[PDB]
């Protein structure tokens, strides 16, 4: 009957993830049989995808072979840390859609008390596709996420743009922001043991909408490792490899047009 | 500016100290202004706003010295008016502190003077300015009546109220918490966009034209105000009680090692 | 000019960036025979802070600008903060910093582990010195104690309050008393300390100064992350107080006005 | 919408 059924015995495998996307107030899920995928996006440049596989669910049964619904990932999010954000106490989780015109159903238990959600559905809209494909892929950077989560977390937000340069030659690696105080320049070089990876064939200079590059930070901090990536026609992408509480691996994804 | 009244009295056990800081540290938390009840044998903290809190103190349970004196002696009570929050400052102090000296002074002008004695001696001095209550206004600041609830139930742990009550508070402003006599209570918000429902269970129930056990007693209130309760309970207590009177108030009996707590909320509508 | 710091000498100049920011909203950088100095005012001028680094307190310090006259320049504060906003990832990740003169742009880069390499490039005016002489020992009254005795003595108050009064009592008592300008009254709080809690106390009874603690915990601050005496140096009601700290390799000394 | 292409050298 239901379209989907999802179930955790821990509601942190999901609503952690789904933090690291947090930057709208809806956002389109997408339910397959490889798992749950919601994507947010904002000004028709920036997009996040959490990528929730179907192996990270105690139970996970989807019947079409593909269930989209639009929510309220604030109000999600608000339900599935119901019962606190900071708990051996755990909380089971139980997630239920029935189909279209239906709202998404959730069962939260902890120590014996049952929180029960019913959270309206509204119409999906166009999920934009960034094309973003390896083949294109000009420059590929793979970074310990650690040496770089708090240096990132302070680049000038007054900065209007974040200056990404890669290059076979130095600096290798730039972050750069232009803000009122002046010129700030971030740079890695090549042979940095933070450095698990570097694919550089071509010295590129993408400039990005910092404002909408910031929310990545979320995704940074629960990352152990990021790989950072250009195409032909500069466009971003930022994979966060996230390890759960479980050791399990799922992956949250950022991509951004160039400005 | 005379009062024929006073008040000295004294901690030196660390235990009650720590304690008598935790309630001030509650109550400014509850509201920020607050009537001090003074008698021979009891400390009483009082708001009456629209909710109401009456706490309760035995004085031989803190202090090891203790004397009041009212302005007469048929009613032997001081009835005083402060800020709560400099209350808290001040007791802020005291928490681990070595002695803890409170004494009705008028220096400048009536204050409730805090002496802490801190060990390096260093001793801080908090005046706190009160406003004394005459004796005609007595009659608003008694113990409230308490009414027959429809249902009284034991509370679930007020940690585990707490984190739920304030993530649905930024979903809705208005909650249901309904009760029955079979250890059941829920917590409800509802809006438009979505529905949520905490359900408890085995809580049971004190005893004593009976009603159903299933049948379900319930009251509209500001969620706000359940939240501020429920945070100003940093700990859990040996005795909670949730006095439920249908769609008209809903009343928090606790009574945590010697302090008494009485807190009511009034139906929202 | 160039100027390199290492080791823990980089934190203790993010902590004084950070004490300094605490009482103006301009950084004042001239870089002297005998050192590097830090300046900065308040925006009434009725306070002033200057942090004086020796020459030695730098891996690498040179003064002079080849093909220049010798600095003298400000900087928002704001701004210069930035750069060491964080303490506790100056000391995990940075190794080395170094301040230096590009003629265009103050040129700050931080050495960080595993090679990584921070740059700031910031603008700056080319202004007047700030050099402004204050000798404590015209002071005729003064007091030394360890600046965690004096950050316990100022505990009690509240964060937001804004003068306190500092005097002199019976039995060579020290007191701290919150100061209030007069319809609601406000909580009087009073810091009694004995004079065992001080190194020196050479100060008549009855004395008494009133001052900004907000610009007070500034300094303070400092001098308790670093483990190290504080001097206040006063004359009478209205007159400045002088507050100064001395290590090895570095001087501080705040000036507040003292209220009439 | 397609699922995650790991680029991690996985």
């Amino acid at each position: 009957q239901y379209s989907l059924v999802a179930s955790l015995d821990n509601v942190r495998n999901l609503s952690t993830i789904l933090k690291a996307i947090h930057f709208r107030e809806h956002a389109t899920c997408f339910a397959t049989k490889n798992g749950i995928k919601v994507t947010v996006e904002n000004a028709k440049c920036v997009q996040a995808n959490a990528f929730i596989q179907a192996g990270i669910f105690q139970e996970f049964k989807v019947q079409e072979e593909s269930v989209t619904f639009r929510i309220n990932l604030t109000v999600l999010l608000d339900c599935l840390s119901i019962f606190g954000s900071s708990p051996g106490t755990l909380t089971a989780l139980r997630m239920c859609y029935q189909g279209y015109g239906y709202p998404l159903m959730l069962f939260l238990e902890e120590g014996g008390v049952v929180t029960v959600c019913k959270i309206n559905t509204q119409e999906p809209e166009e999920t934009l596709d960034f094309d973003f494909c390896s083949t294109n892929v000009i420059n590929k950077i793979i970074l310990q996420s650690e040496g770089l989560r708090e240096a990132f977390s302070e680049l000038d937000m007054t900065s209007e743009v974040l200056q990404i340069t890669m290059s076979p030659d130095k600096p290798y690696f730039r972050l750069s922001t232009f803000g009122n105080a002046g010129s700030s320049h971030l740079d890695y070089p090549k042979d940095s043991d933070l450095m698990e990876a570097f694919h550089c064939n071509q010295t590129q200079v993408n400039r990005y909408k910092i404002s909408l590059l910031k929310p990545s930070t979320k995704a940074l901090v629960l990352s152990c490792k990021v790989s950072i990536r250009t195409d032909n026609r500069g466009f971003l992408s930022l994979q966060y490899m996230i390890r759960n509480e479980d050791g399990q691996i799922c992956f949250v994804e950022y991509y951004c047009c160039p400005d | 500016h005379h009062h024929h009244h006073k008040f000295r009295a004294k901690i030196v056990d660390g235990a009650c100290l720590n304690h008598f800081t935790r309630i001030s540290n509650m109550i400014a938390k509850l509201a920020k202004t607050c009537t001090l009840r003074i008698s021979p044998d009891k400390l009483n903290f009082i708001l009456c706003d629209g909710v109401s809190m009456w706490c309760e103190l035995e004085q031989e349970n803190f202090f090891n010295e203790f004397q009041m004196e009212g302005v007469s002696a048929e009613n032997n009570e001081i009835y005083l008016e402060l800020t709560s929050e400099n209350l808290s400052r001040a007791l802020k102090t005291a928490q681990n502190a070595r002695a803890l000296k409170i004494k009705l002074t008028n220096k400048h002008f009536p204050c409730l003077t805090v002496s802490v004695e801190l060990l390096s001696s260093r001793i801080v001095t908090h005046d706190i300015p009160i406003k004394v209550i005459p004796r005609k206004l007595w009659k608003d600041l008694q113990e409230p009546v308490v009414p027959d609830p429809d249902v009284s139930i034991y509370l679930p742990v007020l940690k585990t109220m707490k984190s739920v009550v304030e993530k649905m508070k930024n979903i809705s402003n208005h909650l249901v918490i309904e009760a029955n006599l079979d250890g059941e209570l829920n917590l409800k918000i509802e809006t438009e966009l979505v529905c949520v429902t905490t359900h408890f269970k085995d809580l049971g129930n004190p005893p004593l034209e009976d009603r159903n056990v299933e049948h379900m007693a319930e009251v509209h209130i500001d969620i706000r105000k359940l939240l501020q309760f429920l945070a100003g309970q940093q700990v859990n207590p040996t005795k909670a009680l949730c006095n439920i009177v249908n769609n008209k108030m809903v009343h928090f009996d606790l009574l945590h090692e010697d302090v008494s707590l009485q807190y009511f909320i009034p139906a929202l509508s | 000019m160039k100027c390199l710091v290492t080791g823990g000498n980089v934190k203790v100049l993010g902590k004084a960036v950070h004490s300094l920011s605490r009482i103006g909203d301009e950084l004042y950088l001239e870089p002297l025979e005998d050192g590097l100095s830090l300046r900065t005012v308040n925006s009434s001028r009725s306070a002033y802070a200057c942090f004086l680094f020796a020459p030695l307190f730098f891996q690498q310090y040179q003064a002079a600008t080849p093909g220049q006259d010798l600095l003298r320049c400000k900087i928002l504060m704001k701004s210069f903060l930035s750069v060491f906003r964080s303490l506790a990832m100056l000391e995990k990740t940075v190794e080395k910093c170094c301040i230096s003169l590009n003629s265009s742009r103050l040129v700050v880069q931080l050495h960080c582990k595993f090679g990584v390499r921070k740059t700031h490039n910031l603008s700056f005016q080319d202004c007047e010195s700030l050099q402004a002489v204050f000798d404590p020992a015209s002071c005729p009254h003064m007091l030394r104690a360890p600046a965690r005795v004096l950050g316990e003595a100022v505990l009690p108050f509240s964060p937001a309050l804004a003068e306190v009064t500092l005097g002199i009592g019976r039995g060579r008592r020290v007191i701290l008393r919150s100061y209030h300008e007069e319809t609601a009254k406000a909580m009087v709080t009073e810091m009694c300390l004995g004079e065992e809690d001080f190194q020196q106390l050479q100060a008549q009874e009855g004395v008494a100064i009133t001052f900004c603690l907000k610009e007070f915990r500034g300094l303070l601050s400092f001098a308790e992350s670093a483990n190290l005496n504080l001097s206040i140096h006063f004359d009478a009601p209205g007159r400045p107080a002088i507050f100064t700290i001395k290590d090895s390799l570095l001087d501080g000394h705040f000036v507040l006005a003292t209220l009439s | 919408t397609d699922w995650v292409d790991p680029s991690f050298d996985d």
